[PDB]
């Protein structure tokens, strides 16, 4: 049992920093873009009707 | 003829205006600055200026010519630059005293200072013409006349009076035409507009292969003669080098590059880099300038030949398509030409369809795109010709999800991929099967690969391997190297070696030089034979360690091989990747035991 | 070329649940690195 | 669209009566009589637009445009012999040959026909020289061998002068010893004992006879090896007999 | 007719209200050359007109205009079929005139009996992966959806070089009761592509029973989405005059999204979000509007569009408002024609609500749908089998999540892997999805019943 | 003629149309301040003129206008060094004289001294990474990237100090064959922020080398504009009059994008993604346009942009127009200068399209382009190799990334360390990059040829 604790400690100690290292910046740049995109497209149709 | 009423902003208002027709070049002021008629509601019409001016005074005269803009067809286009809007750069350059454009310039179409050889074809008095008929020829390059003479389109009649060969000028007519009556009198040189497409005899299906003379680009999808290519990416991919070196190691007849804004330093560098070197298809005298037509366009300079330079080099690649000769278009960039369609739409005022560009770039693109392709040339002799263009699309923003390469990616039919984190390694532009695609590809393979080439088992089997190595890259780095195995390890060795071999262009001793299919096809069969050896060695027990250091000098030899010149002891099969076979079995041998 | 209409939403999910697994595996990481400490002291006594 | 067709008949008819002028084609000019006809007389662009408008004359322009392709390419083929000459039922069963075909310009002897124009070409615009005068030798023997033999026939000799003619333009100027040995590699390796005589002219055997004796002539540092090879540059033709007795001299 | 002025492709004219909406003009021009127009908008003492062809040539004073006094219409035969022929007026498409015997208008102004007839055969282009995932019946619009990176013009013309080749087998099947015609609409493409197409077509002998209509890309959006309306309303006079079921194919509605966003920009209309107009949805449904069930059961009208999306995204008004319009969607994948397998889909998103009542008897089975909603939840637990097993490792993933993934691929890889010639019958389909379907245990299952599960697995 | 109205930064007057465009004009208030402004817009009784110096307090009845008759031009003398002043056209601050004996156009082509050849010199600027690295030399643009965390300043006002005495051990080691010239222009900055790049100059260098361009951020948008043509024209006629290389420094650039993108939105036109205006690329071009070689063969003109980030992402216009556009690029990460690097350059996204003319070949070895493209690409396998041993570390990590880690470890503190006064040459740095390349293998060194490496191995 301390050897199967000891080999999973090292799996979850790899997959606690990778889950947390590659997660974040992806969706958050992604939906930041998106986000940033689409205000300007959505206002581009009103201020164009607008004008 | 007119008279200015209002200028506000680029745009210039011209009353008494009843002749002009829509797109119509003229002369606005006394600046003699180009310009064209965009709009026009009632007497006073709407002409857009192109060119940058501060000296334009509210009520100067407008000149019309009474004709569109276009550029000039005839011999004396080789071995010179000129501009979008039909001007000389080098009269400019050595008249003026500056090399760009001044603020307000005039000049001719074409040079004419320059006496050229004109000779008389196979026609006689008494015989029937058309448009398009090899008339004559003209001697310009040292191989062959690439300066063909031939008739305006839309034109026929009977050859009256033949001129006989001699030295003569573009200005001094040599041929005329009776056809009910006297119509009128031909020269060596004709005009054409170039916001009409020219007519072609017939439409043929591109399935012949163009020698581009890249490894890269031949070895995972090459392009065909008459087809569209499209290759998106940021600053810093190498546009420039794979025009230059797709203009002098390609084999065609005609190169026409087509500037659309530049930063000046690569247009300098292009075109003093075109004559400096050697064209490796039987050629000398300056082989790459004489047969390259450069198109000068900079970032500062005027919207009209940066928008109608797709336009002028369109159609002199359809006069030199119809001429007979195969020609091969390189443009850089489409981007700039639409971000000049959106600056004219917004200083225009009218309505834009998104981020200021307006919803006619997918009709306009669809045009230039339309307008060239493979096919017969037109003509009552019936040649053979070809037009391929190749433009390269950029971003408005940093993001791919722009009309303009949205357009151009969906209206093409061959896509060329670009990474960014390859492009830090130098192996800019580097792209395998993830972003770029090819429909040609297997009538390009098929055709090709009849006798001398065996490129679709190992371009099928290295498209799968480096299909594959994306997710064995992404399950080492998400996961880890320990649950992947040995065969993920050689794919991903053989996927960074054939990347690094095939996606990399810049040497680190001298420039690459030309490179067939068939040098390539020799390190994609190296690259597929050591894949498949160093799988199937590790079956019956190898170390990885062993066997990569068991492969040794055949990596820094298969990097060396695109810096030597071809021809070093055959054409299809070399000396060098020779051995690497029978290393490779012999390392794979001793492996295994 | 990349979706811009409905992406955020798609995201929001996957960025919560990584955010909340991030979280749970640490707490797991903790919880096992002390069993393994006290299996550490527990198999050398 | 009538104008199209009425330049691509009076083409048609002008590349037909510079084809042959002696009427010995009758079976490719009895396809194109409908052409000839109205190219025999007199007559303007308004009547034959008319004539083929009002459904009198052929007004297939893709059909017209491949026809005249192909007679464009016999009339190349043809042209691209010369000095040799051609039989005419051999011309006219190439014709039929290459008109029974899906495409044209899709197999070999397109691709033959332009390697020997740019062999030709090549050629036609140089000044004299070793590489020149082998390659103008080659060219007449591969251009009497395909007058004589057709280009339906995939012979080897004509594969092996093409290649040899491709490998010669591939070259460049500073490749002198492989221009030499790939032409004494080439004569060597033909069966007859003289690969020039009775096609091309004494004079360019005497001046490559010359121009191989002129080369192997300053790397002799003897009087005998300058004297018998000397003895050989009276003949005015080429044989193996000269550069194998010239080899071992050397 | 004196013209005033001209902005664009649209222009405008100085005249009474004589002429009426969708009047066709003739515009004389100073070059020699006489275009056609329609008018696209009339008001009080003004017309607003857009040129057909070219708007290089346009003058003030020095031109003139004059009206027609007809309506614009194509004239539709029964000898269309076996030729090429061309509802423009160029010299370019084998003839500018079709020379038919009856005069039609391009909106179904004369008849239009469609919209309220239900279909009753089930068809079939030889595909097992569409027709399995997706049942299409006689009258129905199933859209094959495109996206930006991807051939989608190769996938077209592997749509049409499948046209032809299953009239024959349709009528051993018992699916078509009558003879078969084809109807080729291009508007927006390049002439690669349509050539590619037709010297397909040519190729494969289909080109007797099909007729193509030639739409360049530097024409006006006007003709271009003119030319949709011609070739509905040829098939749909074909197909209830002759009594045959009739199939057209329209490509691309990406270009005819673009023409009708270029178009609108000197009218009282104003576009709507994304440059695209706000009456998108008539224009779209007035294409959609020619096809489904004829009156009296004389033969069938079935249309097919090919649509590409620019954005890639399924919330754009092109996939968006025709997928209203249409029922449901077969969706492309990108992912797998980079892999080397033809043609790519995902039976993630696509669904069909209609295809349990649109299939019939004697030409399918009635398990069709049940293998195929475990199908697409197979896929759907593959894809998140997959996606859930990226980060992680082999933790998350169960049981049926390894089936899953296993038979994602499988499937992915033997029933998407085909021909662009190849034809097969519904049967055959169906026992490949139910010898490919035999990768998973019976107590796993619950998208089908335990009768007919159990008698065929 | 009198100002009809005011909105904004533009005044709208009324007045005939027989002023020319471009025409100076001055307002005269009841405040007793002139300020200068140029005709935009011209038409028959209204114009529309922006006001370069103030933004409100213009009377409509209370005001008058003038008309000079004279274009728009600025006085570009030889006497411009050792001399403050801002650019307005005029000393706002009652400094030095900007009076000269020639006048030059701003409107993009003055003479059209753009070289048409592709130069070939080596640039020193102090920095390890941007000199091997970057590949810079006489005539090329080369943009500095920021941030809002970093000190984006700082690191322009350390790269200007050590770009400014890098120059005469050039000039002293063969590397330039004239005068070298500064161009200081500041745009929407403070006055703490100019008195520390002042300070700087003045500390490590003089004051009678570099001009003074300042600019107010109290000021319109449209005073702070007219500087880089002002400062274009300096140094266009600096370079060209006497053939001395000139070094211009532009900051800020989210002022000068911030002024014509702010003005967009009262007027009548159309602005693009992000608020900006459509011709933004054409202002920019115009400024970038008048760079590189100069006539004679013995000037250059050298374009260092700083231009600061206003949102941290990659989606706005100005960094990837500015990026494009420019022959180079910089990347500042805030990560290197966090760890304690100084200067944070980073040499990752950093990829220019003119490596080849920048490489020089007679002032320095060949082998520095080799050496540069073999340390960048180890570099960034260096860098993938730290991300693997950010993910794994010690778990998946091999032998090859460990001396990847080891050899970006060492490149990374060995190379990117240096102070802010002292400068470094090619010759160093090669052996600098050969000594921290050499602990790679033979086995890994495989795209270097093996006469250069094994000279060096």
């Amino acid at each position: 049992a301390f050897i199967i604790l000891d080999e999973v400690i090292k799996v979850t100690n790899r997959r606690v920093n990778a889950i947390e290292h590659v997660i974040i910046p992806r969706t958050e740049n992604t939906i930041a873009y998106i986000n940033s995109e689409l205000d300007e497209l959505d206002r581009e149709e009103f201020y164009r009707l607008k004008k | 003829y007119g008279a200015i009423y209002s200028v506000s902003g680029p745009v210039v208002i011209a009353e008494n205006m009843i002749g002009c027709a829509m797109y119509e070049l003229v002369k606005v002021g006394h600046d003699n600055l180009v310009g064209e008629v965009i709009r026009i509601d009632g007497d006073k019409a709407t002409i857009q200026v192109y060119e940058e001016t501060a000296g334009l005074t509210v009520g100067d005269p407008v000149l019309r010519t009474g004709k569109p803009l276009s550029v000039e067809l005839g011999p004396g286009l080789m071995e010179t630059i000129y501009d979008g809007i039909q001007r000389p750069l080098k009269a400019i350059k050595e008249e003026s005293q500056s090399i760009y454009i001044p603020r307000g310039i005039d000049t001719p179409a074409l040079d004419r200072t320059i006496k050229w050889q004109f000779t008389p074809g196979k026609f006689q008095v008494g015989d029937h013409i058309s448009g398009g008929d090899i008339y004559g020829s003209v001697f310009e390059n040292s191989l062959i006349s690439s300066h063909k003479i031939l008739l305006p389109p839309r034109s026929r009649g009977t050859i009256t009076w033949i001129a006989p060969a001699g030295e003569y000028t573009l200005d001094e007519k040599i041929l005329e035409v009776e056809f009910d009556g006297k119509k009128s009198d031909f020269t060596l040189y004709h005009t054409w507009p170039v916001r009409v497409p020219r007519p072609v005899t017939e439409k043929l299906s591109a399935d012949y292969p163009l020698l581009t003379g890249q490894r890269v680009l031949d070895a995972l999808f090459p392009c065909v003669q008459g087809g569209t290519t499209c290759i998106p990416g940021a600053f810093g991919c190498g546009k420039t080098v794979i025009s230059q070196s797709l203009s002098k190691y390609s084999n065609s007849d005609a190169i026409i590059y087509v500037g659309c804004g530049e930063r000046g330093n690569e247009m300098a560098e292009v075109l003093m880099e075109f004559p400096e070197l050697y064209t490796e298809m039987s050629g000398t005298k300056e082989p790459i300038m004489k047969r390259t037509t450069l198109v000068a366009n900079t970032s500062n300079m005027p919207v009209a030949a940066r928008e109608a330079s797709i336009y002028t080099g369109i159609t002199l690649a359809e006069y030199f398509r119809d001429q007979g000769k195969n020609v091969s278009m390189i443009a850089d960039s489409s981007s700039r030409w639409a971000e000049a369609l959106r600056e004219i739409s917004g200083r225009l005022g009218e309505m834009p369809a998104d981020q200021g560009f307006p919803a006619y770039l997918g009709a306009k693109l669809a045009s230039f795109y339309e307008r060239a392709g493979k096919a017969v040339a037109l003509g009552s002799p019936d040649r053979t010709g070809s037009v391929s263009i190749v433009a390269a699309v950029s971003p408005a923003g940093g993001d791919f999800s722009d009309p303009v390469t949205t357009a151009t990616l969906g209206i093409t039919q061959v896509f060329w991929g670009l990474d960014k984190k390859l492009a830090q390694r130098k192996h800019f532009p580097s792209i395998n099967t993830s972003v770029s695609y090819s429909k040609y590809t297997n009538v390009l393979n098929k055709f090709y690969d009849s006798n001398y080439p065996e490129f679709p088992v190992l371009r099928d089997r290295m498209k799968e391997i480096l299909s594959n190595a994306e997710e064995l890259e992404q399950v080492v780095q998400l996961v880890g190297k320990s649950a992947l195995s040995d065969s993920d390890k050689i794919t991903l060795d053989v996927a960074t070696l054939i990347k690094e071999d095939f996606l990399q262009q810049n040497g680190y001793s001298t420039y690459d030089a030309f490179c067939p299919i068939w040098k390539t096809f020799d390190m994609m069969r190296a690259f597929i034979s050591y894949h498949d050896e160093a799988q199937k060695a590790v079956a019956n027990g190898a170390n990885w360690s062993k066997l990569a250091d068991s492969t040794g000098d055949v990596k820094h030899a298969v990097s060396s091989s695109k810096f030597f010149e071809p021809s070093r002891g055959e054409k299809e099969v070399h000396g060098e990747f020779e051995k690497l076979l029978s290393t490779m079995q012999e390392r794979f041998a001793e492996s295994t035991d | 070329v990349f979706p811009t209409r409905m992406t955020l939403g798609l995201m929001k999910t996957k960025l919560k649940g990584a955010n909340q697994g991030y979280s749970l595996l640490k707490r797991k990481s903790e919880a096992l690195t002390k069993r393994f400490r006290d299996i550490t002291k527990r198999i050398d006594d | 669209y009538h104008s199209q067709v009425v330049g691509k008949i009076g083409y048609i008819a002008r590349c037909m009566q510079t084809i042959d002028p002696e009427n010995n084609l009758k079976k490719i000019r009895e396809d194109y009589q409908d052409v000839l006809i109205w190219a025999e007389k007199n007559y303007r662009f308004e009547e034959i637009l008319e004539a083929s408008k009002s459904g009198k004359c052929p007004n297939d322009l893709d059909a017209l445009s491949r026809r005249s392709l192909i007679l464009l390419e016999l009339l190349r083929l043809v042209s691209s012999i010369s000095p040799f000459k051609m039989k005419l039922d051999l011309i006219e069963s190439q014709y039929e040959k290459m008109k029974q075909h899906v495409n044209l310009w899709k197999s070999d002897y397109h691709v033959k026909l332009n390697q020997l124009n740019q062999l030709t070409d090549y050629l036609k615009n140089a000044a004299p020289t070793p590489k020149n005068n082998f390659l103008r030798a080659m060219t007449s023997v591969l251009q009497m061998q395909i007058a004589q033999y057709g280009i339906t026939e995939d012979n080897e000799g004509i594969n092996q002068l093409f290649k040899l003619g491709l490998h010669l333009l591939a070259m460049a100027n500073e490749k002198i010893d492989e221009q030499y040995h790939l032409f004494k590699g080439y004569v060597k390796d033909q069966p007859e004992e003289s690969p020039f005589e009775g096609i091309l002219p004494a004079e360019d055997q005497k001046i490559l006879v010359k121009t191989m004796i002129d080369y192997a002539m300053p790397k002799l540092s003897s009087k005998v090896l300058q004297d018998k090879l000397s003895a050989l540059s009276s003949s005015d033709v080429l044989t193996k007999t000269l550069l194998d007795s010239i080899d071992r001299i050397v | 007719n004196t013209v005033s002025g001209v902005n664009g492709p649209l222009v405008i004219l100085e005249k009474v209200k004589f002429p009426r909406y969708n009047e066709i003009v003739n515009l004389t021009l100073p070059d020699g050359t006489v275009r056609q127009g329609q008018v696209l908008e009339i008001r009080g003492d003004r017309a607003i007109v857009q040129v057909f062809e070219g708007t290089s040539g346009i003058d003030v004073k020095k031109t003139t205009v004059e009206f027609t006094g007809e309506s614009l219409r194509i004239p539709v035969s029964e000898d269309m079929l076996g030729r090429i022929f061309d509802g423009s007026g160029r010299p370019i498409d084998n003839g500018p005139k079709v020379f038919a015997e009856d005069y039609l208008d391009i909106n179904g102004s004369p008849i239009n009996p469609y919209a309220r007839i239900y279909p009753e055969e089930m068809i079939s282009t030889g595909v097992s992966a569409i027709d399995t995932m997706n049942s299409i019946a006689r009258g129905q619009k199933i859209p094959i959806f495109s996206a930006s990176g991807l051939p989608h013009n190769e996938i077209a013309a592997q749509i049409c070089r499948q046209a032809g080749l299953v009239r024959p087998t349709k009528d051993v099947h018992d699916g078509h009761e009558e003879n078969f015609s084809i109807v080729f609409a291009a508007m927006g493409v390049n002439l690669e592509t349509a050539r590619f197409f037709k010297q397909d077509f040519e190729e494969n002998g289909s080109l007797e029973r099909t007729s193509l209509f030639l739409n360049l890309a530097n024409d006006p959006t006007i003709e271009r989405i003119i030319t949709p309306r011609l070739a509905l309303t040829t098939a749909e006079y074909l197909a209830y005059q002759t009594e045959r079921h009739v199939l057209t194919i329209l490509t691309d509605m990406s270009s005819y999204a673009d023409a009708l966003r270029e178009v609108s920009a000197a009218r009282e209309e104003v576009p709507g979000r994304r440059g695209y107009p706000g009456y998108m949805y008539t224009d779209l449904s007035t294409i959609y509007e020619r096809a489904g069930r004829v009156e009296g059961r004389n033969g069938s009208i079935t249309q097919i569009p090919i649509l590409t999306m620019p954005n890639d995204d399924i919330t754009h008004p092109i996939p968006d408002l025709t997928g209203y319009i249409t029922e449901g969607q077969i969706f492309v994948d990108r992912q797998l024609h980079n892999k080397g397998i033809y043609p790519p889909i995902n039976v993630l998103p696509s669904l069909s609500r209609l295809m349990k009542s649109a299939i019939g008897e004697g030409m399918t089975r009635k398990d069709h749908g049940d293998v195929s909603n475990q199908l697409y939840a197979k896929y759907a637990i593959g894809k998140d089998a997959a996606a859930m097993k990226a980060v992680v490792g082999e933790e998350a993933l169960s049981i049926e999540d390894k089936l899953s993934l296993e038979f994602l691929e499988k499937f992915e890889k033997t029933f998407i892997t085909q021909g662009a010639y190849e034809d097969r019958t519904v049967f055959e389909s169906l026992d490949q999805a139910w010898s490919l379907l035999r990768i998973y245990p019976k107590e796993m299952l619950n998208r089908i019943s335990p009768k007919i599960l159990d008698e065929f697995y």
